[PDB]
């Protein structure tokens, strides 16, 4: 018991620890966004007693927890470590001891970020940590150091895990499976592992150089020694954009499996889906300065970055039309995973179309630090990547756990988050176009209207999260009963039209990936004689 | 000298964990565990002062 | 190493055959997560003299 | 070997590592290091004794992890052809990431030099700064490094051919050549007329060449590990993977230093 | 000139640069509405008809005609709006024949204005600092978090060059109704141009997180007539 | 109109204008170091570095020249 | 390299006799002290050499 969970070398057990830590962290990051939305409900001091430093501290904590401690350890640390070895026939990962250190650095990085908010005054800097606001003159004491060490520990985690993902895919495939025969979810973790390998080392240069200015009398970014603050932004954003794609592509591969299963059709143009995922991962290294359109760059620099940013809309739109082509002419089964996937196609398109407006440098003059930007990236990260994370859990957890969930309770949960997420973020575009800046705890009185509407939706969506916590409890205590009563779905594919009920019992599963052919909780020794395909 | 084959048969017929099979492994593992405990506890005994803003008087 | 197989065997926590109800573990674990932002606020508002 | 005997052996070539304590003990040393350094840089801890202990425990805990990989390959036979091919591929992806760390330090150098700031004098190097001349002690270093990539080539090929003495001598020389490079940079540092405190020039210069200095100390530790293993008969004429990873390392560091010497010493001076 | 409650559109424009920014926003939204009309319709009429289809068309897996066509169509649309977006980019970057230059410097939670053309009758530098009026000192009718204790006075129908920098950390000079937004970085000077076509008061704010006082550092600009500006200039 | 200020200069056509101030200050001080403090068209530089350059910047460079620490090469 | 290094040793010997009165004055960017180093006296670097490096 001690050595199964502290000494582990099994990739399935480690993936369970990842998901446990990932979900404990989304609690804290949701609680911070609730405190933030209560202080923005009306003009004046509301709940924080006029402490503007504390409001800024909670905004940094909110972004770091959601990105580096929820979405990455769950989509990649969780689903990647559990389903990638099973989908290719591997008996383990390569490097099983590397696989274990890449988890145990995240608990130590949390007891570095939490103690950062409790020491002196915390880090009220934004998640980008620009200098000179984050140097020792404008932020004294050890708070910004402890936040940098936390970011260092998440980079060790993601880099070590990426090296392991790349070797396993290239070296440990089963008999007959060639690189053209991989499932689309395996392709999405493989391409993501390469973006992490080529972007993380540039971020570790930028924030280690920021640590040197603060404590070792160095002038990379200090203006009195010749340094330049605009250098830090080039180094930070050269990792940033690749990161947003490191957060959506694993969700692109989940959406492919769910949509194909509940249509009873194979993915339309499956080979052009891999080519599109590779083109988006390559064009995500050539567009980073759309995040610096107003800092004073040249006009010919800005005209290049406009056209480079726009052309990533072509490969992404191929994936959107491809997904609509597989459900056309299908036999659609509206279980809970299918509901999230259909909402993803509608809410991701909206968030991506507000990005096309932002891509032009001329128009971004009216769209800088404007709530309009906040509206763009919560449509693609919270109705995007988050919706694909719910779709995954409802798709694979009955197999992984051996326990079913209450179906009609889960459709109530879906509608409560779909309604509540739209109420928070749709009026954010109205505030931004009229000119409301971001990162403020207080505003002029003409912005009170839409700010009240968004704070109401924030309560609707937190209630939907508390219903999900109860659904987990019901699945773990009543999961075996959910199979014998009629409170859950047993088969994600139903018999075909002319297929009789008893013929269907000969082959219950019609799957194009291995994972649905294992025992319900898969065995700890899953393959002895290797699997074989033609 | 060459001791690959002799150590090869000691290791492959042993019940103990891998890091314990060599006859000389007691001399490394006993003092490391004691040193590992001091190096973890002591920084933790200082967070109370850091939250309270008390600085060490090295002067 | 050889482990066991089954339903409640691939998780680190105990759900059945325990003395205390599993509800105290399940909701206590997610309560502590939801409660760390409020502990931070308390310390910092007690430093500014607001309390 | 019939069906009965084939049943007693694995059906796949891959390595099933037993549970170990090291991955979670390294993580605790990493947190003890992070908590100690931030607390001493800001006065909450009086001296540097606790930072010293955390570095010592991060060091002796990686040694024990490396000690368990020696036994799994020399005494247990767990490194088959497929395990060997995966290890090589993981190491090439490690050095590619480390190469891009230098790529970020070369960006910072070129950003500061092509359009220099006016508080410097709008000139590179800034006024009053006396820089290191290329045709000097740095030219002895670029020859000492190029001279070790050819004595390591004949040691590797003397081991494949079965010559022991020639193999053992072409490695004892590569060791003392990297050692000589390391103390030559030490002399060049305690004599330089500027410091890392001397503005943006002393920051980008000592960062690019100071990181490379730290890798060389790691490179000299690897050739000493190979020396013990080759002299005590661990390495065989066809199975020596701890050696090829070291060899690829000495060649990438050679190319990186070549770039440093052309940009930081010949173009930027 | 001022934000209004429940507003869902641009504040009214006073310069040709903000006239052109709005024209490009509306031109782009014409095509984003065609695309959203298609995608939402195909999504709706696929769920409503194939959730009741008992036999799936499992042998349809590719199409050469539609896949080429739907790769070319997004490229034509993207090219249509890049033409006016490039023209606006170079029309706003030019600063040709201005008649006056004003410097604005950002500080830890106030602004600072300097006139150094030496046009006033005594030929000095005119300079003052601008602070938000605190809540305790407001007079009834003044606007919270907007009104300042001093303002910047400019004439109408005059081309003006703005020069922006900073003293301590990064700030941002921004006025929504004038089409102005530019970072204020310690160490360098950026410039922008304007030409105001009507009189009034135009409000803005700091747009680069600068610490606790990031919300308490507004910008207020008054545009008056030429004889009226010379009288104000020659006194203060 | 009685309003005049410096115009477009082909050496500095971009948004970044840092070197326009610094070069006019540098040219002006070396114009008076050899051609004398008073020179009809030596005022052309004096107007430009005054119009578009912060007063705190000039204040710092003046103090540095007094101690021989100005980094510009004016002598 | 020995010849070129041997010359620099005498140049170090001459500077060691120069008193601090005619040491050239620092520029604005030289000897940056945003906050003291947390070791020793707070004013010296790792490879600080009193003969060639000075803070006045
Ligand atoms: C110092 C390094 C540690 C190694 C020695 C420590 C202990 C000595 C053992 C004495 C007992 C004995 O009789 O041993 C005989 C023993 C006989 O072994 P055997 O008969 O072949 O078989 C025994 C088994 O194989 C296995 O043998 P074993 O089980 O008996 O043990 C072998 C070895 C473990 O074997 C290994 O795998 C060692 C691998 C270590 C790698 C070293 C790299 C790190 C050091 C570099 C330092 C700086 C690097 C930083 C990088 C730069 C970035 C900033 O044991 C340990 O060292 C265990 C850890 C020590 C205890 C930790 C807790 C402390 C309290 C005690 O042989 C040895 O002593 C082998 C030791 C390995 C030699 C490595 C050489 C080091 C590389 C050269 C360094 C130069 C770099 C300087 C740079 C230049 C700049 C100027
Ligand atoms: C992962 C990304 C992510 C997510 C999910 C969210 C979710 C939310 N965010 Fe935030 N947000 C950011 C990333 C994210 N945000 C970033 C980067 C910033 C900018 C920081 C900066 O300005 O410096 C930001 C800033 C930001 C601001 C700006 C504050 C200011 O500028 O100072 C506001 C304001 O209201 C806000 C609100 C919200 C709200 C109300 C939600 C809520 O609606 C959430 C709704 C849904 C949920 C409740 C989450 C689901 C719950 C889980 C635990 C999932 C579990 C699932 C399974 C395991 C299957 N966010
Ligand atoms: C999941 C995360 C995610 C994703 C996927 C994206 C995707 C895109 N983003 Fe976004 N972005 C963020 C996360 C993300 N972004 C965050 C967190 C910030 C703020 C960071 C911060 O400041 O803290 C940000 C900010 C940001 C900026 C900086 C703006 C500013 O700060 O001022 C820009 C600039 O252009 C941008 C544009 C785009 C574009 C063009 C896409 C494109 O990939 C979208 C393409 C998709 C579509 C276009 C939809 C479907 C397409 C079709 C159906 C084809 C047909 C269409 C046409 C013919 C037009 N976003
Ligand atoms: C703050 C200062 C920076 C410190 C850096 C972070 C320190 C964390 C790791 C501490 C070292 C302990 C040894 C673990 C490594 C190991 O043992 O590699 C050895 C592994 C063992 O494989 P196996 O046992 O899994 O399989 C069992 C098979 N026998 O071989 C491989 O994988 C092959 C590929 C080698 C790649 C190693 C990469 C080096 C890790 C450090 C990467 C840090 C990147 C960030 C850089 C800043
Ligand atoms: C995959 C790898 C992708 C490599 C990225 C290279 C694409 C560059 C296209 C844009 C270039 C451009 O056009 O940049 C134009 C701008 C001009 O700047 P300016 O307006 O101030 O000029 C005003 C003149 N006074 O130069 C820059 O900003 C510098 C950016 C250079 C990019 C360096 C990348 C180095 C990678 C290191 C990390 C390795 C990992
Ligand atoms: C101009 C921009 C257009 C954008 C359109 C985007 C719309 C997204 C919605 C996509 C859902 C429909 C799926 C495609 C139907 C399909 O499956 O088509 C594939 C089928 C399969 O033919 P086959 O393999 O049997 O024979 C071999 C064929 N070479 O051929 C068709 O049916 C022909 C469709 C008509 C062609 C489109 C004309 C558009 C005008
Ligand atoms: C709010 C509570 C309101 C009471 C509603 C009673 C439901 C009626 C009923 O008893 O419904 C019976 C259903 C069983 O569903 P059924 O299909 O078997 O019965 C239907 C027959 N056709 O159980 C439920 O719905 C339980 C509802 C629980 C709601 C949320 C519980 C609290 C969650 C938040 C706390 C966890 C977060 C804490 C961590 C921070
Ligand atoms: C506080 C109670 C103490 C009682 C006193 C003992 C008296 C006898 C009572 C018997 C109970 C013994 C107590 C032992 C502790 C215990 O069983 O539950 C206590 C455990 C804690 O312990 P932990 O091992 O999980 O580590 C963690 C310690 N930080 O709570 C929990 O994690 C609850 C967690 C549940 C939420 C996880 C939901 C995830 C479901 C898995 C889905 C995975 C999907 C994967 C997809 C990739
Ligand atoms: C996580 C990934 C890592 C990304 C790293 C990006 C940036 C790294 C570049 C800096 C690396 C260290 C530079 C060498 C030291 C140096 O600078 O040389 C030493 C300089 C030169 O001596 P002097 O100034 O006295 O002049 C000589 C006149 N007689 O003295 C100093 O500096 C003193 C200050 C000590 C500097 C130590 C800084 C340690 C923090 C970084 C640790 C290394 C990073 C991780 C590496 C594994
Ligand atoms: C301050 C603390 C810092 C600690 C860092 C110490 C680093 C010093 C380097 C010591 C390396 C010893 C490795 C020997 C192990 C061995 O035995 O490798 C030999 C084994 C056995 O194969 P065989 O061919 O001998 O077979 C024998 C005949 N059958 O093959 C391998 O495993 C190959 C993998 C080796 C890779 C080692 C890891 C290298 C990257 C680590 C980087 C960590 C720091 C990164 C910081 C940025
Ligand atoms: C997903 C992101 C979508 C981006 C949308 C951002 C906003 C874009 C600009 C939209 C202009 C709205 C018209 C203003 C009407 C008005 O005049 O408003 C009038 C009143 C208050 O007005 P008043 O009393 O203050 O003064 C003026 C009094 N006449 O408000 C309202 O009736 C609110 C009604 C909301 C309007 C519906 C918006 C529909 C647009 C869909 C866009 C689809 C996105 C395309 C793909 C990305
Ligand atoms: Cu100045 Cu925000
Ligand atoms: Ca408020
Ligand atoms: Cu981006
Ligand atoms: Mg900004």
């Amino acid at each position: 018991m001690v050595q199964r969970w502290l000494y582990s070398t099994n990739a399935k057990d480690i993936a369970v620890l990842y998901f446990m830590l990932a979900i404990f962290s989304g609690m804290a990051g949701t609680a911070m966004s609730l405190i933030i939305r209560l202080e923005l409900a009306a003009p004046g001091s509301q709940y924080l007693h006029g402490n503007s430093q504390l409001f800024n501290v909670l905004v940094v904590g909110h972004a770091v927890l959601m990105i580096f401690f929820l979405v990455m350890p769950a989509l990649i640390g969780g689903f990647g470590n559990y389903l990638l070895p099973l989908m290719i026939g591997a008996t383990d990962t390569a490097f099983p001891r590397i696989n274990n250190i890449a988890f145990w650095v995240l608990p130590m990085g949390l007891v570095c970020l939490v103690t950062s908010t409790l020491v002196e005054s915390g880090a009220g800097t934004g998640w980008t940590v620009y200098p000179p606001l984050s140097s020792i003159q404008a932020h004294s004491g050890p708070s910004v150091d402890l936040a940098i060490f936390a970011l260092h520990l998440t980079s060790i985690s993601s880099l070590l895990g990426a090296i392991n993902f790349i070797v396993t895919t290239l070296n440990m495939r089963t008999n007959g499976m060639t690189m053209h025969k991989l499932p689309l979810f395996v392709w999405s973790i493989f391409i993501t592992a390469f973006l992490l390998l080529l972007s993380l080392p540039v971020l570790s240069a930028g924030i280690t150089m920021l640590l040197l200015d603060r404590n070792f009398n160095t002038s990379f970014f200090e203006v009195s020694g010749g340094g330049d603050p605009i250098l830090y932004e080039h180094l930070f954003w050269f990792f940033g954009h690749p990161e947003v794609y490191i957060l959506i592509i694993p969700g692109f591969g989940i959406i492919s499996h769910v949509v194909s299963t509940y249509s009873k059709k194979p993915v339309f143009g499956e080979i052009s889906m891999v080519y599109a995922m590779a083109s988006i991962g390559l064009l995500g290294f050539l567009v980073w300065s759309h995040h610096m359109y107003i800092v004073g760059l040249d006009a010919d620099t800005r005209a290049y970055f406009t056209s480079a940013t726009m052309i990533i809309a072509i490969p992404t739109g191929i994936k959107i039309f491809s997904w609509l082509a597989t459900i056309h002419g299908g036999s659609i089964r509206l279980a809970t995973p299918m509901l999230y996937a259909i909402a993803f196609l509608f809410l991701f398109t909206m968030g991506g179309l507000t990005g096309v407006a932002l891509a032009n440098a001329s128009l971004d003059v009216a769209f800088h630090d404007t709530y309009y930007v906040v509206g763009h990236f919560h449509y693609v990260l919270s109705m995007g990547a988050i919706f694909s994370l719910f779709a995954g859990y409802y798709y694979w957890s009955p197999q992984i756990l051996g326990l079913n969930y209450n179906e009609k309770l889960a459709q109530i949960q879906f509608w409560l988050i779909f309604i509540g997420a739209n109420v928070i973020f749709f009026p954010m575009h109205f505030l931004g176009i009229n000119g409301m800046p971001r990162r403020i705890p207080d505003y002029p009185d003409a912005f009170a209207g839409w700010n009240y509407v968004a704070s109401i939706g924030s309560f609707i969506a937190t209630l939907s999260l508390f219903l999900f916590i109860y659904i987990l409890y019901d699945q773990l205590v009543n999961g075996l009963n959910n199979k014998v009563n009629n409170k859950s779905v047993i088969y994600n594919k139903a018999p075909d039209f002319v297929e009789s009920n008893t013929i269907f019992n000969l082959n219950t599963v019609k799957s194009s990936s291995i994972e649905f052919l294992l025992t319900s909780p898969p065995a700890v020794h899953s393959f002895n004689t290797p699997a074989v395909q033609s | 000298a060459n001791k690959v084959i002799q150590l090869q048969k000691i290791f492959q017929s042993s019940t103990k964990p891998l890091w314990w099979r060599h006859p000389r492994s007691a001399l490394y593992l006993y003092p490391f565990y004691a040193i590992f405990a001091v190096a973890v506890v002591t920084p933790l005994l200082y967070i109370p002062n850091a939250i309270r803003g008390i600085k060490a008087k090295k002067a | 190493v050889h482990f066991k197989d089954g339903v409640y065997e691939n998780i680190p926590f105990k759900v059945k055959g325990r003395k205390t109800p599993y509800a105290l573990s399940h909701f206590g674990f997610f309560a502590i997560g939801f409660a760390v932002p409020f502990v931070a606020c308390y310390v910092q508002l007690k430093k500014s003299g607001a309390f | 070997m019939t069906h009965l005997e084939r049943s007693r052996h694995q059906q796949h070539p891959f390595h099933m590592v037993m549970p170990s304590p090291w991955p979670i003990v390294v993580s605790f040393a990493l947190l003890s290091l992070a908590l100690s350094t931030a607390l001493t840089m800001h006065g909450y801890i009086g001296n540097m004794n606790m930072v010293y202990l955390a570095l010592f425990v991060l060091l002796t805990s990686s040694i024990l992890w490396f000690r368990d990989i020696v036994a799994e390959a020399t005494y247990l036979g767990d490194h088959t052809m497929a395990v060997r091919k995966g290890i090589n591929l993981g190491f090439l992806m490690f050095v590619l990431s480390e190469v891009l760390i230098f790529a970020g330090l070369f960006w910072a150098y070129f950003h500061s030099a092509m359009s220099p700031d006016v508080t410097l004098g709008a000139c590179w190097p800034p006024v009053g700064i006396e820089a290191v001349q290329p045709t000097e002690l740095p030219l002895l270093n670029t020859i000492i490094l190029l001279s070790s990539g050819a004595t390591v080539t004949y040691s590797h090929h003397a081991l494949i051919a079965g010559n022991r003495n020639k193999a053992l001598s072409g490695l004892l020389i590569t060791f003392w050549l990297i050692v000589i490079f390391v103390t030559c940079q030490y002399i060049e540092y305690t004599n330089a007329a500027f410091t890392i405190s001397d503005g943006v020039y002393g920051s980008v210069f000592y960062a690019g060449t100071g990181l490379h200095f730290l890798h060389m100390v790691m490179l000299a530790a690897m050739l000493g590990v190979n020396y013990w293993r080759m002299r005590n008969y661990h390495l065989t004429a066809g199975h020596h993977v701890g050696y090829e990873t070291t060899i690829i390392y000495t060649h990438v560091l050679d190319v990186i230093w070549l770039f440093l010497y052309v940009v930081f010493y010949w173009w930027g001076v | 000139d001022v934000p209004t409650p429940y507003a869902c559109y641009f504040q009214d424009s006073a310069t040709p640069n903000q006239e052109g920014i709005l024209e490009l926003h509306d031109n782009i939204m014409f095509y984003l509405l065609v695309i959203l009309g298609l995608v939402s319709w195909m999504l709706y009429t696929i769920v409503m008809t194939y959730s009741k289809n008992p036999i799936a068309y499992k042998y349809i897996k590719h199409g050469q005609t539609i896949e080429v066509i739907w790769t070319i169509f997004p490229a034509v649309i993207l090219l249509i709006i890049a033409f006016p977006s490039f023209i606006l980019l170079y029309l706003c970057d030019e600063v040709i024949s201005p008649a006056m230059t004003i410097k604005a410097i950002g500080y830890q939670w106030y602004w600072k204005y300097e006139y150094s053309d030496f046009i006033n009758d005594s030929g000095e530098t005119v300079e003052f600092e601008s602070y938000v009026i605190p809540d305790e000192l407001l007079e009834e009718g003044q606007l919270r978090l907007l009104d300042t204790d001093t303002s910047m006075v400019v004439p109408v129908d005059t081309h003006i060059r703005f020069v922006v920098t900073a003293a301590d950390v990064i700030h941002d000079f921004a006025i929504p109704s004038l089409g102005i937004k530019v970072d204020a970085t310690p160490g360098r000077l950026n410039q922008v141009s304007a030409l105001i076509q009507r009189e009034g008061v135009f409000y803005g704010a700091c747009s680069e997180l600068c610490g606790t006082g990031h919300a308490n550092m507004p910008i207020k600009i008054e545009a008056v007539s030429l004889p009226k500006f010379l009288e104000w200039l020659n006194e203060q | 109109s009685p309003l005049h200020t410096v115009g477009f200069d082909a050496r500095f056509p971009q948004q970044n204008q840092t070197k326009h101030c610094w070069q006019s200050y540098v040219d002006y001080h070396k114009c008076v170091n050899m051609k004398g403090e008073d020179f009809a068209p030596c005022k052309v530089f004096w107007k430009t570095y005054n119009a578009l350059c912060p007063l705190d910047w000039i204040e710092k460079w003046d103090d540095q020249r007094e101690k021989g620490i100005f980094a510009g090469d004016i002598n | 390299t020995y010849f070129v290094e041997k010359e620099h040793a005498e140049h170090r010997e001459h500077l060691k006799h120069v008193p601090d009165s005619e040491w050239p004055r620092d520029y604005e960017f030289m000897n940056i002290r945003s906050k003291p180093f947390f070791w020793g006296d707070g004013d010296k670097t790792l490879f600080w050499n009193p003969v060639v490096n000075r803070h006045i």
